[PDB]
């Protein structure tokens, strides 16, 4: 029999109507930009590094590290902790354990230039025996 | 089984996404119709975006053209099977058309001046006749109806239509003569959906997998032809089968006609120009029909190249690398792949192949489709247009122009809107449906997709691909052609013996390839029989046993003092065939061929005279 | 004889909680077209009519056949077979789509996304529609080549692990691509809004510069290249501005 | 905050998803490329420091056996200069090529070297170089550590 219901238009976008009352403007494009200046600003460091040591270097390889790993791990995090597969809150979770990541991580690097041998010290040390 | 049905209702429906099919969606979507757009598949995927060599527009931007050339040389290549208001209406608004395109978004390839750039084609000339070899053929360089395609398609998501998208047609709803809307099954799920609407457009494009070799997609079985035949509506002319002189030996894929507008030519096995023989003007510019027959001679005479001698050889190698680049990139790649071939250094193996349909759903200038009686005129059938391949408005009589498909359905689309918007009147309501509401389209269905025969539908396809192929040929004989006509009626009957497998509905493959193989034989059927009792040889068609083309008059003559031949003895005349789905039953009839231009006043019709390039 | 087996992706959504099987299918080389299109309507048309795949043009054109074989996004119509018989290849449908069925992907997001760059053209001034041609010098029309060849065939996204994470945030290599399209058609006055519409996190910023897209495309086309210039206008770099209509045009 | 397609895209995930449709292999059926593994490759090295740099840092203070006492928890376990400066190679070189290949990204995001061509020089170049670099900086002090073991004077 043709004794049956009536539908609706098949779910598709409309990319005139949903643009409407959706207008705002926040940029990702001018921090995109400074962190590569930053990877690119980091690209002489890294063989002064192997260079020139102490207790300076030490101070900002983990200055300038824990910056570009926060930059990091964010990315690497919107990624592998997606909400579709860990849930809306589980997810939210794991931005917030991004933060407490960037942050113990400093943390514990300034510890070890002060109170261990620092950085380049370290790199000294295994690269002895 | 059981099945669950769908209705929506919109003031106009389309069947097709293609090239027309999109410009009717858009246009009627601009003009403020609630338009839904059926389609078998993605219409990026519709065969539109196969095409190559360009779009007729009397632009004249290599050189100064008149819009009235154009109209003579399609009048022309029509052998006069073509009616004059049609090809009068498309070249006329072919300017407009194009220039839209223009402005739509489509990258035409560009002259230094900053215009869109023309080719050279099969079949055109400057001065009603007289002058030169034309320069009209617009172009995206190698690939226009894919880029044409697209354009259409972007610009249609900017005028909410609403895109039924992988849903097959599988009838029109007719309720007393009047078209009231469309069922087809949506793949994706299993559900039919009645579609009520004001106006259906049937632009559902050619059938071209009815032979066993074609340039056209797998997606070309002629579900809308099959669709007007089973709502009642004969179909006219379809016993004219463009073939397309140069589809790659092996496969078929098409080598554009702009390869030959550009430069180059067609060679035989004795390392000569031929078409310089069966065509002193035109050359390799001669119109298809004529360069076909050209090369199936060669062919036939011994003079066939490769293994086993029975292709010949495009030949561009002698054209600058650059020019071949920037002019023709999609055919050196596709060359390439399919036939090992570089273009700068060897030739395309090539062999003419099934490639476009003048026939179709008979329809007045207006593309509204038409059934004819001989005492009563023409009746309008109120509710239904069609446009595009699919349509028979006629602008290409018995032999299609190149570079004016792209157009036909690109202006005749917005021949529809334009022609909709001005007689749909915000008074009449969507009509209701009636009762049994298209109940035997999903009894087919049924039956086709729980059908336990003993002849798989892949092997009933093969045979009429391969039939077809051997007796409705580029050159056809009588006794080979009612030879036919009894094959493949014994055919529409192994449609009782049909096997499926695939028993589901969600995404059934098998079960629309069947569906498609009814819908092909109806097209296959009709086209044999009409091409059999036409007793001359005009356009396409070409009777080896009546090689005359048959008019009312003898146009070889002066004319001065001649009796007119009447309607029956003569052949100038529309063939249609009607057709019983359920019995397979065809018998003929014959309608006037349209002389009269839109503005006598504008422009001058053009009798007949002998068909020489 | 020379017999090629394939290993085809099978999945029906009608059978009560069926899993992804894979599926060996052998076929006689030498009674087969070169093509993959051509093993997989052989083995439906001869084997199993329940073998599923979309399909059309045939010469590679359409987009429709695209699939994974071998381990890489191409369209099956213009896959070479592997001639090699001791090497099994196996065909799977788009890298992380939801199937419908078989070989067959439900295509609709990545459509949607296409619609959402608005792929038409837009104009300041309206124009009185078919009244005459933009101005647009060769020079400037020669940007869109490598940019309106692409027929949507979405091997470039099925292939980034980018938008296999974030198909639903990240708007993927084949729609930016087209988007570039049409920030670089100097005959489109919108360069500006369309950059604003794909300005936060993820629409653009995702692509992690993987290059997939790239070495995949069947039509050797390059969308990184065009990230990668979409990602410069984002924040430094210029859109050149129109060459006037010289009077006459 | 979602654009009208984030959103749209994500009611199409839910869709999706209560449709029950599985989702098509990838990591493990795509073919292994220079593309996608040195990008793989630097994501790891990139996360891998990083996750040393932590349980590194964090880890020396939240435990008592400080590096010093650590550095020689393992120098008393005699293991073979070549074992042992492997090792270093295997810390080098991740700083070796996550820096080589951060340069060549940056270049990527501007849009430079893009082609198949270009892609694969570099993975490549950007790839053996980071590995010369890495072999350098970890035989030559093994060399000087033998050419005054056994020294001429
Ligand atoms: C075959 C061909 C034709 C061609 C060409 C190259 C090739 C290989 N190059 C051309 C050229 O350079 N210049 C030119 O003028 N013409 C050229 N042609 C001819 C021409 O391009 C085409 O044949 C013509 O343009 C076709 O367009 P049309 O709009 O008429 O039809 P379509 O594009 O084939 O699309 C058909 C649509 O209908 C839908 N459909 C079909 N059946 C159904 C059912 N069962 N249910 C629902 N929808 C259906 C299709 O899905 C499709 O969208
Ligand atoms: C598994 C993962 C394990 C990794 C954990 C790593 C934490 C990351 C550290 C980042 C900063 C490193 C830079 C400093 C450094 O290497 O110390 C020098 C030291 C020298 O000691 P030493 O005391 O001098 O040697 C002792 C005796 N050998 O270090 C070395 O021996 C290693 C050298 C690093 C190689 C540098 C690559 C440079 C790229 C070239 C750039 C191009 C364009 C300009
Ligand atoms: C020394 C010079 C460096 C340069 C020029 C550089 C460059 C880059 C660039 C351009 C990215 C973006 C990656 C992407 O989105 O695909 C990146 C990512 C990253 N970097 Fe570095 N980097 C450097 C050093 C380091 C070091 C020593 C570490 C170790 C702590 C590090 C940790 C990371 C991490 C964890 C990512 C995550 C992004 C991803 O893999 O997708 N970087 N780097
Ligand atoms: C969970 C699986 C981890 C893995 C190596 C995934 C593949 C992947 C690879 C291989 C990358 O290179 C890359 N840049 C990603 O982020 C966008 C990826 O997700
Ligand atoms: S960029 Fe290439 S792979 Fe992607 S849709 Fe376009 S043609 Fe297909
Ligand atoms: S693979 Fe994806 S990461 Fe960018 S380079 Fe291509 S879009
Ligand atoms: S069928 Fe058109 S691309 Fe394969």
């Amino acid at each position: 029999t043709s004794a049956a219901v009536t539908g609706a238009a098949p779910p598709q976008f409309d990319p005139i109507a949903a643009e409407k009352g959706f207008k705002p403007l926040h940029s990702h494009g001018t921090l995109f930009k400074i962190e590569r200046y930053f990877a690119a600003a980091m690209v002489p460091l890294i063989p002064a590094a192997y260079f020139i040591h102490g207790r300076e270097m030490d101070l900002c390889l983990a200055l300038a590290l824990t910056l570009h790993v926060h930059w990091g791990v964010w990315g690497v995090v919107n990624d592998y902790g997606r909400p579709f597969v860990l849930g809306d809150t589980l997810a939210a979770a794991v931005r917030v354990g991004a933060y407490i990541f960037t942050a113990c991580l400093l943390a514990g690097l300034l510890y070890f230039n002060e109170h261990d041998v620092g950085l380049t010290r370290a790199f000294e040390m295994v690269w002895e025996l | 089984a059981q099945y669950k049905v769908i209705d929506h209702a919109y003031d106009v429906v389309i069947i097709g996404a293609g090239g027309a099919g999109l410009r009717a969606a858009m246009g009627l979507g601009e003009a403020g119709f609630k338009t839904a757009v059926v389609t078998k598949m993605f219409p990026t995927r519709s065969h539109t975006t196969a095409a190559q060599g360009g779009i007729n527009a009397a632009l004249g931007s290599m050189n100064p053209d008149d819009w009235k050339w154009h109209f003579y040389d399609t009048a022309k290549g029509s052998d006069w099977l073509g009616d004059q208001n049609a090809m009068h209406y498309l070249t006329r608004n072919a300017v407009e058309a194009v220039t839209e395109l223009e402005n739509f978004g489509m990258p035409f390839s560009r002259t230094p001046e900053g215009k869109i750039y023309q080719r050279s084609f099969g079949g055109q000339s400057n001065n009603y006749g007289k002058g030169g070899v034309a320069k009209r053929t617009c172009c995206v360089a190698d690939r226009t109806g894919h880029s044409m395609l697209h354009t259409l398609y972007g610009n249609s998501l900017r005028c909410h239509c609403t895109f039924f998208i992988e849903y097959f047609a599988l009838d029109l709803l007719m309720d007393k003569g009047r078209c009231v809307g469309v069922i087809a099954l949506c793949l994706e799920d299993g559900t039919i959906h009645r579609f009520r609407s004001k106006r259906t457009i049937v632009a559902t494009g050619g059938y071209g997998r009815a032979y066993f070799s074609c340039t056209t997609a797998h997606m070309n079985t002629g579900d809308g032809t099959a669709l007007a035949t089973r709502a009642g509506i004969a179909l006219e002319d379809l016993e004219f089968i463009q073939f397309h002189p140069t589809g790659i030996y092996g496969v078929g894929c098409l080598i554009t006609e702009g390869s030959r507008g550009e430069g180059g030519f067609l060679v035989n096995s004795e390392g000569e120009r031929f078409m310089e023989r069966y065509a002193p003007k035109a050359k390799d510019l001669a119109s298809r029909d004529v360069v076909s027959r050209a090369e199936t001679i060669e062919i036939m005479e011994g003079r066939g190249v490769g293994p086993e001698k029975d292709h010949i050889y495009l030949q561009l190698h002698h054209l600058p690398a650059e020019q071949l680049h920037q002019r023709l990139p999609g055919i050196s790649e596709t060359a390439k792949i399919f036939a090992g071939v570089d273009v700068t250094k060897e030739p395309i193996p090539v062999i003419p192949t099934v490639h476009y349909n003048m026939g179709g759903i008979p329809t007045n200038y207006k593309a509204q489709v038409i059934k004819y009686t001989k005492e009563g005129g023409d009746k309008i059938v109120p509710g239904l247009y069609a446009c595009g391949e699919c349509a028979c408005h006629s602008v290409h009589g018995a032999n299609r122009l190149g570079a004016n498909s792209l157009l036909d359905a690109v202006v005749f689309g917005r021949a529809c809107s334009i022609n909709i918007k001005e007689e749909l009147k915000p008074d009449e309501k969507i009509p209701e449906l009636p009762e049994g509401a298209g109940e035997e389209s999903i009894a087919n269905l049924d039956a086709v997709r729980y059908a336990n025969g003993d002849v798989p539908t892949a092997e009933l396809r093969l045979t009429m691909q391969k039939t077809m192929q051997k007796h409705a040929g580029v050159f056809r004989r009588g006794d080979i052609l009612a030879e036919g006509v009894k094959k493949m009626m014994d055919l529409s009957k192994e449609l009782k013996r049909l096997k499926t497998t695939d028993r589901s509905l969600i995404w059934n493959s098998d079960l629309t390839e069947s569906l498609e193989l009814q819908n092909l034989m109806l097209n296959a059927t009709q086209t044999i029989v009409a091409a059999e009792n036409r007793k001359e040889s005009r356009g396409a068609h070409a009777r080896d046993d009546f090689p005359k083309r048959e008019d009312e008059y003898d146009y070889s003559k002066p004319i001065e003092g001649q009796t007119k031949r009447p309607f029956e003895k003569h052949w100038r005349k529309h063939t249609l065939t009607k057709q019983d789905p359920r019995t397979g039953h065809i018998t003929l009839d014959y309608r006037p061929v349209i002389d009269k231009t839109l503005d006598p006043a504008e422009v001058d019709w053009i009798p007949p005279i002998i068909r020489s390039y | 004889k020379r017999i090629k087996t394939f290993e085809i992706y099978r999945f029906n959504p009608e059978e009560p909680g069926a899993k992804p099987k894979l599926q060996k299918f052998d076929v006689d080389l030498d009674k087969c077209g070169t093509m993959v299109l051509d093993a997989l309507i052989k083995i439906k048309n001869e084997v199993d009519p329940t073998l599923t795949f979309r399909r059309s043009c045939r010469e590679g054109i359409c987009g429709s056949c695209a699939m994974n074989i071998a381990g890489e996004n191409t369209l099956a119509c213009i896959c070479n077979i592997d001639q090699n018989t001791s090497k099994t290849t196996k065909i799977y449908p788009l890298p992380h789509m939801f199937v419908i069925k078989d070989l067959v992907p439900d295509m609709n997001l990545f459509y949607a996304q296409y619609a959402s760059i608005q792929p038409w053209l837009q104009k300041k001034t309206k124009i009185n529609l078919g009244e005459k041609q933009q101005y647009q010098s060769i020079k400037e029309q020669e940007k869109l080549d490598g940019l309106y060849e692409c027929i949507l065939c979405a091997c470039c996204s099925a292939s980034c692990p980018s938008y296999w994470w974030n198909a639903d945030k990240y708007l993927g290599p084949a729609v930016l691509m087209q988007a570039y399209r049409w920030i670089i058609d100097s005959r489109d006055d919108s360069a500006a809004e369309r950059l604003a519409r794909m300005q936060d996190g993820f629409s653009a910023f995702k692509c992690h510069t993987i290059m997939n897209c790239t070495k995949t495309c069947p039509k050797h086309l390059n969308p990184a290249r065009a990230i990668g210039e979409i990602k410069m206008l984002l924040t430094k770099m210029k859109t050149k501005p129109a060459p006037l209509p010289t009077p006459a045009n | 905050e979602k654009t009208p397609i984030q959103v749209w895209g994500w009611d199409y995930l839910m869709r999706q998803r209560a449709l029950k449709r599985p989702i098509a292999p990838h990591l493990t059926i795509y073919k292994p490329q220079m593309t996608w593994m040195v990008s793989g490759l630097h994501r790891v090295t990139g996360c891998a420091m990083a996750g040393t740099l932590l349980i590194g840092g964090v880890g020396f203070s939240v435990l008592p056996l400080d590096f010093t006492t650590f550095v020689e928890f393992i120098r008393g376990l005699g293991i073979p200069w070549v074992i042992l400066d492997t090792f270093k190679f295997i810390i080098a070189f991740p700083i070796a090529f996550h820096t080589l290949n951060g340069i060549r990204f940056i270049g990527f995001d501007m849009a430079k070297g893009t082609d198949i061509p270009s892609i694969y020089r570099g993975a490549y170049l950007v790839l053996g170089l980071a590995a010369l670099i890495s072999l350098a900086v970890v035989v030559y002090p093994r060399w000087e550590r033998h050419k005054k073991a056994t020294l001429p004077t």
